[PDB]
DNA sequence: GCATGCATGCGCATGCATGCATAATGCATGCATGCGCATGCATGC
């Protein structure tokens, strides 16, 4: 797709009060010793608190709010500037950083029982217990392949998630030649990510009496994989989203909403 | 079911009038022979057995004729054993008046009237449908006896209620019913140009018996009725247009938007043309033993008083130029290559002339171009 | 695809994609009802009804509960689909339910109240409310009266708390107008309980913790006491009790709270009761 | 409402303003002139209306201009917005109409028709500040076309019940049910065209004849919409005024698709035709109708012709601005009158041309020019043509297919649009051979036959001719005689019933009067109503004096024209002189052609000729 | 110079290769849960 965009002032704008956000050097601010904790410890995500947040700026933090994807792509994006800045050797080792939440969120601390479609693509808290694992499996984000016929080497880039929608026309995997040669898989070249899912459901203590208790599901990415086990008190944070359903030609119009973690704490 | 009380009563009346007023069974009697459709009925014969009805005819001559045409079939086959395949046809000559092609109007649409006019061509002769037999490709169910009127018309709806197909039909052609069918152009005569026009152009249309007469260059007087036919290419700029009354809009994905939208509210434009039917040709002004049993008595006494008669040689040459002086030796010339020499032909293949041509040399104004205009007079 | 596209080739067939994240959701439920037992003809089955919730109507109903819906009656809609199993006798048959529309559940009085309770003859009036009926116990009924109002709970800066609330014993001969009072409280209190030894007929007296096999849950059955918080459980019977009970109730009267372990869990359940229990000789 | 949506218009207050007008209005300046039949001193609209009902014609004539001077918001009303002013008008009318004269039969009720709306202004000086406006158009029409059926009211049958319905179209577009009313069927009503109503639509292209012309603008040619009785009003070479809206309608991109073009086509929707004119003479369609109601002018008129110089006077007020030739403007006049129409088909003959062809040879620094041109200005119906210009096929009539319909097989040339009129010829010797073939046989049999592929047709131009000529050397060199200077056929020659020989005296009193006349150069009603009733009200017959007077006249013309060297005679003189003789009489207003006449015509046809000067044995003209 | 020949020129019909427009229904699979069975653990007396 040849489509590009040449301005946008709300994003640029975002972007900019991220900038500004995280400069601290005419304020009092820790961050940079983080990103220097972070480059010393080879991790690649932040947490930063919301009521700082809401403390500086409290347009940004009620945008970010109510409308999470945009915002976090730009945090993502000046999380990227800056670590470039100020050292664009370690930049270099992984595609884009993420952004941890932390802090009180006030009215949006929603417990599994509470948790309704009026809080659809903002980001939530939740405290719960674990009750469902399962095992880690790796995921191909990057796949690259030889020709011994023509001694020639190919490379294919995916991305499912990272785009709301997806077609049949990406998520194929190559086998043959322009000429039909058969192409072989090098698996050391490829990249991959690791994928894990859980079930968290309402405390027992926190139930009403004589109730049935009530579950939500989330995903964990490549570095929140181990930080969960069944039979655990946890808090996550994270955003509600739906979940896209696969073609088809009727629908009855009813979505599955699962819970995407961005902040993963035992309490 | 509903009926018409004026096809009936016309129905009832023009059956007493063939059974009342007979010529027309001896004509019905001619009727059985597998080469005559068309009954021939007098129209002063109508004035006198009933004004009322005359009336009537002429002024719903479009909507009563195929009960005329009923009413015939049940008399003959009342007479006479004739297979129900055949359909029968009603004639009228002697109508009391005549109509100008230029009078013609939008308001006689429908009615009886009578024209005179020039033929120009003629088309060549073919069968016809009039009522068509269709089968519907999807539930198979056979609809009958569907009016093709004056376009190929299909059913309009299939008649399962369930099916509701307008667009897939096959046309079984051996149980459909046939007529023959016959074109021609006539041209308004030059006595009836007004100043400075060019004369108009008509088209007729014979059906069955009468497909056989007007011939290329008469000049006819024609009785039938004026009746509009559709279009095409009429109308360069959007004009009047059908639709449907339902109250139906679309949906999103279907949008009623300029081409799906006309199709699914049948939109069709009303274009029209004026076209005639003719069902009596006549002569305007009217094998020797042929010829001579045309003759009626009085005809032939003039004839044979003119055959005995030495003056003959003369009086012709008088006859057909009155005014022109002299040149007498030109008039006998003219009368002879008028009658004409005998045409033979020969063993070898070889064929003689028999006719004669006449060449004519003068000086200025000495009524050279006269003869020529007599001759075509 | 609906594109007016001249010169363009055009699109294939079945192009379209549902986009997830560009569209405008609602709450929705699903309820069971059953017929009133008050109302089932004898010696016939109970019928069941299917009932759609949408936006707020959602939770504000309870199973047990007992109410009156308002509704439209209705039949699903999802195509003219072909019928499945075994079974294909029922031809045209829509499933049913309804589409509720409507749900019922089955500070001058403060001015009065404060006007009240500033007379010192206050003590008596309560006294002689409880129970008028009954003839003599005074002293009983201003035992309970104490009992329904109840004493202070303090948590302490150690995290260590003491008991808040009052326990009573009633030991007699038969005949001597005990469960009557015992009846008499459980309506009078806010929020009571009546039980005996052995809990009752569907209930227990103590929670219990179980797992669903098939989705991974840890479920919780709510027993008498749990129930009850802030209220008042009597309890008839008190020498029939079992052992697990028996023990149990030991942590439940001391310290308010009950203790479960199971395998992968570990809870600790609150019940702030007050105990009113009757016995035999 | 008290207005209307997009106007200023109230239908009530318009109602009773009109009903007060046809009342209330009175003219003074209208004389008996155009005030024609009415008491003046009476309302004239009402008087109008009373005229109706004595004869009952459904249709009513309005003058704009009457309406203005009655009130001007009125007049601007009716002007901006036709459509909610006319219907109003109808309403209007009909109820004084049926009040005032009770239980009078009508098919219909009265329809309005307004006229005479002031505009003097170029077509092309029409901006969309005047779309759906009225206007006027003042042309000449040279096609048209069949009649085309439009309907009105479709009738639909239902094909299971036989029931029937009817449908009434609105806003253009008609609704067919798609349920029946009896069996509710759905689909089941089919449409029958021969049982619905139809009318009557024409489409007629006009040439603009504009009062004000720009430098460089091309001839145009305008669309006209005609319906109902306007059909068939005009025929091709008549000379109109018109009344009517403007209109804008698009253009489909192409007959199969229902796409419409941005620039939208244009054309004009009539309402009302004008034949009268103020400087032409009178048609042939008030003619024959008895509108003469003027008395006083008939017998103003009567008793002109028994005055002796009457002849003389109508020659001196022919042309004011043109010179001493008498001689030639009596000829002229002559031609006007024309001769007596006889019907000769029972004889066989054929056709026997009435009309007067006359020829002007003389050398190019001449009058004959701005005579054929002040014909052509006089009277209607008339056609000029000069030399090379036009061709064999340009005349008569030529192949064509419509650039807007399929066909239209024929169309007319110059001398069919010509025909009842006059036909200006100049430079007749640059003319080629092929063209005076057609005029061979025009200028006698008064018909054309054309033969072309599946084209077959004979057309009436019953035209007469006014030629001029030039000698060959541009001069009158007096050594070559008459033949040798003129070098045309014979047979071409002989069928010109008069020959003007122009030539060049020098005489002083000639120089004199004519330079004092053309230095000084810096009734007509009256002659058009005599012209008009001459020409339509005798027809001049001849006794035996006159017969023997032209059989005198035809045996002196024999023996004078034997010589070589003149011009030699032919029997078609004899009909020449028969023509100007008739004639004569009609100038005179005498059903009785007497001697008179007869020298007359012969004095004419002597002197035309200069056979007097003339010498006999040699052909030279000589002083 | 006038009479004739004629190479150029224009508009509307059909024939033929490419190109354009259309367009739901039936069958299969995995998740939830009842019903019969044998082992085994825990609880009395
Ligand atoms: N012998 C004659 N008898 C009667 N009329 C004649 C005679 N010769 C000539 N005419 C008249 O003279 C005219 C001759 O013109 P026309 O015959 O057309 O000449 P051409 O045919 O040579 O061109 C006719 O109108 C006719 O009436
Ligand atoms: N003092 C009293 N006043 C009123 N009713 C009494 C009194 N003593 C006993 N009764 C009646 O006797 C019955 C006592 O039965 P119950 O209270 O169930 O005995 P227990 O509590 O010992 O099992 C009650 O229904 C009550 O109506
Ligand atoms: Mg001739
Ligand atoms: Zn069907
Ligand atoms: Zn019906």
């Amino acid at each position: 797709a040849g489509t590009v965009v040449l301005d946008d002032v709300e994003l640029r704008e975002a972007q900019r009060d991220y900038l500004d956000f995280l400069d601290d050097e005419e304020d009092q601010g820790i961050y940079q010793s983080k990103v220097r904790e972070l480059i010393s410890d080879n991790q690649y995500r932040l947490i930063v608190n919301v009521n700082d947040l809401r403390r500086k700026n409290e347009k940004r933090a009620n945008r970010l709010l109510n409308n999470a994807f945009e915002e976090l792509v730009a945090f993502q994006r000046a999380l990227k500037d800056f670590v470039a800045s100020i050292d664009a050797t370690y930049a270099k080792q992984y595609e884009e950083f993420y952004v941890g939440l932390e802090g009180s969120f006030g009215s949006k601390h929603v417990s599994p029982r509470t948790l309704t479609s009026c809080f659809l693509s903002c980001v939530v808290c939740v405290e719960g217990i674990v009750t469902k694992c399962s095992l880690v499996r790796p995921k191909v984000v990057r796949s690259v392949h030889y020709c011994p016929a023509t001694k020639k080497t190919i490379e294919r880039r995916y991305s499912d998630l990272t785009t709301l929608v997806a077609f049949p026309s990406s998520s194929v995997y190559p086998t043959k030649d322009e000429e039909n040669n058969p192409l072989e898989t090098e698996y050391g070249l490829s990249v991959y990510k690791d994928h894990q899912t859980i079930t968290i459901q309402e405390m027992p203590e926190k139930a009403p009496a004589g109730q049935l208790p009530r579950s939500v599901d989330v995903i964990l990415d490549d570095d929140l994989v181990d930080k969960a086990k069944p039979g655990d008190r946890v808090q996550v944070v994270g955003t509600y989203r739906c979940l896209p359903g696969k073609k088809g030609g009727y629908t009855s119009g009813t979505f599955r909403t699962v819970l995407i973690a961005c902040n993963v704490k035992q309490m | 079911e509903v009926r018409d009380e004026v096809a009936e009563k016309c129905q009832k009346l023009f059956l007493d009038f063939l059974e009342e007023f007979i010529k027309y069974l001896q004509l019905a009697e001619e009727l059985i022979r597998p080469e005559r459709n068309t009954l021939v009925v007098s129209f002063v014969d109508l004035e006198q057995f009933n004004q009322q009805l005359s009336t009537t005819i002429q002024e719903e001559f479009y909507r009563v004729y195929p009960y005329l045409c009923r009413a015939l079939k049940t008399f003959v086959k009342d007479r006479k054993e004739i297979p129900l395949a055949k359909d029968f046809y009603v004639a009228f000559q002697d109508l009391p008046t005549r109509h100008k092609i230029r009078e013609l109007t939008s308001s006689r649409i429908g009615l009886l009237t009578r024209i005179s006019g020039q033929v120009v061509r003629t088309h060549p002769v073919h069968p016809e449908l009039v009522s068509g037999t269709f089968l519907c490709l999807d539930c198979q169910t056979v609809i009958r006896d569907v009016e093709q009127q004056f376009k190929y018309t299909q059913p309009n709806i299939c008649r399962n209620p369930v099916c509701a197909n307008r667009r897939r039909f096959l046309l079984d052609t051996n149980k459909s019913r046939f007529v023959d069918f016959q074109k021609v152009r006539i041209q308004e005569t030059q006595a009836e140009l007004p100043r400075g026009s060019i004369p108009r152009s008509l088209e007729v249309i014979l059906r069955a018996e009468a497909v056989e007469s007007a011939q290329a260059g008469d000049k006819c007087d024609f009785t039938g009725t004026l009746i509009v036919v559709p279009d095409v290419s009429k109308l360069s700029t959007p004009g009047a247009r059908a639709e449907t009354n339902s109250r139906v809009s679309g949906v999103d994905g279907y949008e009623t938007e300029g081409i799906r939208g006309l199709r699914a509210l049948g939109v069709r434009d009303l274009s029209y043309r004026l076209v005639f039917l003719a069902c009596c040709v006549a002569p305007t002004n009217p094998t020797a033993e042929s010829i001579k049993n045309q003759m009626t008595v009085k005809e032939w006494e003039k004839v044979f008083e003119m055959s005995q008669d030495k003056n003959l040689y003369h009086n012709l040459c008088t006859s057909l130029f009155p005014t022109i002086h002299g040149n007498d030796e030109v008039k006998r010339g003219v009368l002879l290559m008028l009658f004409g020499g005998v045409p033979k032909t020969t063993g070898e293949g070889t064929s003689l002339r028999g006719d004669i041509n006449v060449c004519i040399v003068g000086d200025p104004s000495t009524a050279k171009s006269q003869f020529l205009k007599h001759v075509e007079e | 695809c609906n594109t007016d596209q001249a010169g363009r080739p055009k699109c294939p067939l079945d192009p379209y994609f549902i986009m997830p994240d560009k569209c405008k959701c609602v709450d929705f439920q699903t309820l069971k009802l059953q017929e009133l037992p008050d109302a089932v003809p004898h010696g016939e089955m109970p019928r069941h009804m299917q009932l759609y919730c949408d936006r707020y109507l959602c939770d504000k109903v309870v199973p047990g509960n007992r109410v009156t819906i308002m509704g439209i009656y209705s039949i699903k809609k999802f195509g003219l689909t072909t019928s499945r199993g075994r079974d294909r006798v029922g031809v045209g048959i829509r499933s049913s339910y309804i589409r509720v529309l409507g749900i019922q559940v089955d500070p001058q009085e403060e001015e009065e109240f404060r006007r009240l309770a500033a007379l010192p003859n206050v003590y008596e009036v309560i006294s002689k409310s409880i129970a008028p009926s009954i003839f003599g116990g005074t002293d009983m009924k201003k035992a309970i009266a104490c009992l329904l109002f109840g004493g202070s709970r303090k948590r302490l800066p150690d995290g260590l708390t003491r008991r808040g609330d009052i326990n009573l014993l009633m030991l007699g001969d038969p005949g001597t107008a005990k469960s009557q009072l015992l009846k008499f409280v459980e309506k009078c209190s806010p929020i009571g309980v009546y039980t005996s030894g052995k809990g009752s007929s569907a209930a227990g007296l103590t929670a219990s913790v179980m797992r669903d096999p098939s989705s991974r849950n840890f479920i919780m059955e709510g027993g008498a006491m749990v129930l009850a918080d802030g209220g008042v459980v009597c309890i008839d019977e008190f020498d029939k009790m079992r052992e697990d009970d028996r023990v149990a109730i030991h942590e439940a009267m001391e310290q308010q709270t009950i203790s479960i372990a199971k395998a992968g869990i570990t809870t600790t359940l609150n019940s702030r009761c007050s105990v009113l229990a009757a016995a035999n000789s | 409402k008290l207005v209307i949506w997009g106007t200023d218009v109230n239908v009530a207050a318009c109602k009773e303003n009109f009903q007060r007008f046809l009342q209330r209005f009175i003219d003074p300046l209208a004389k008996e002139e155009e005030n024609v039949g009415i008491d003046i001193t009476e309302p004239l609209y009402m008087q109008r209306l009373g005229e109706i009902n004595v004869i009952g014609e459904p249709f009513l004539n309005v003058n704009c201009e009457h309406i203005k001077s009655f009130d001007k918001n009125l007049y601007r009303q009716l002007i901006s917005y036709p459509q909610e002013v006319i219907p109003t008008f109808d309403m209007a009318v009909n109820e004084i109409f049926f009040d005032r004269y009770p239980d009078s039969i009508l098919e219909h009720q009265i329809q309005v028709r307004p006229f005479n709306a002031l505009k003097t202004k170029n077509m092309r000086n029409l901006n969309p500040e005047d779309i759906d406006q009225l206007i006027t158009i003042s042309g000449m029409v040279i096609r048209t076309s069949q009649l085309i059926p439009e309907m009105q009211e479709a009738f639909f049958q239902c094909q299971v019940c036989a029931h029937t319905t009817r449908v009434e179209m609105d806003r253009g577009r008609i609704a067919e049910p798609s349920v029946c009313g009896r069996c509710h069927t759905t689909h089941s009503m089919a449409l029958i065209h021969n049982r619905s109503l139809f009318s009557d639509k024409q489409m007629i292209k006009l040439q603009e004849s504009p009062e004000d012309m720009p430098a460089g603008q091309t001839p145009h040619t305008v669309i006209l919409f005609a319906h109902n009785d306007l059909v068939d009003k005009v025929q091709p070479g008549d000379r109109v005024n018109v009344t009517g809206i403007y209109r804008a309608v698009p253009i489909r991109v192409n007959p199969r698709v229902s796409n419409v073009k941005s620039v939208y086509k244009t054309h004009i929707d009539v309402i009302h035709y004008r034949k009268t004119d103020a400087k032409r003479l009178h048609g042939l369609d008030e003619e024959a109708e008895q509108k003469l109601f003027s008395e006083k002018r008939v017998e103003l008129l009567k008793e002109l012709s028994r005055k002796p110089d009457i002849y003389e006077r109508l020659a001196s007020a022919l042309a004011p601005s043109i010179y001493e030739h008498e001689d030639i403007k009596k000829g002229i006049l002559l031609q006007l009158f024309g001769g007596t129409r006889k019907d000769f088909s029972h004889t066989g003959r054929g056709k026997f041309r009435a009309e007067i062809n006359i020829l002007l040879c003389g050398d190019p620094g001449t009058s004959k020019s701005q005579l054929l041109q002040y014909v052509y200005n006089l009277v209607p119906r008339g056609q000029y043509t000069s030399g090379k210009g036009s061709s064999a096929v340009g005349l008569t009539a030529y192949v064509m297919k419509d650039p807007e319909t399929r066909q239209l097989v024929l169309q007319t040339g110059a001398l069919v649009l010509s025909d009842n009129g006059i036909c200006c010829i100049d430079e007749f010797d640059k003319m080629n051979e092929s063209t005076r073939s057609v005029l061979h046989e025009v200028m006698e049999q008064q018909t054309l036959s054309i033969a072309k592929a599946g084209i077959i047709c004979q057309l009436n131009a019953r035209t007469s001719v006014l030629a001029a000529a030039n000698p060959i050397e541009s001069q009158w060199n007096p050594k070559k005689t008459t033949i040798e200077n003129i070098q045309l056929p014979h047979t071409l020659l002989s069928r010109f019933d008069l020959i003007f020989l122009m030539l060049d005296p020098q005489d002083e009193a000639y120089d004199r009067r004519l330079a004092h006349h053309l230095v000084a150069l810096y009734d007509m009603a009256v002659l058009k109503d005599y012209i008009a009733y001459a020409h339509s009200t005798i027809m001049p017959r001849l006794s035996e004096e006159a017969s023997q007077a032209l059989i005198e006249a035809y045996v002196d013309m024999r023996k004078i024209g034997s010589s070589r060297g003149m011009v030699s005679a032919y029997p078609r003189q004899l009909e020449s002189l028969i023509r100007l003789a008739e004639a004569h009489a009609k100038v005179r207003l005498s059903n009785k052609v007497e001697a008179i006449d007869v020298e007359e015509a012969k004095r004419l046809h002597r002197e035309a000729l200069k056979q007097s000067a003339t010498d006999p044995r040699t052909g030279i003209v000589d002083i």
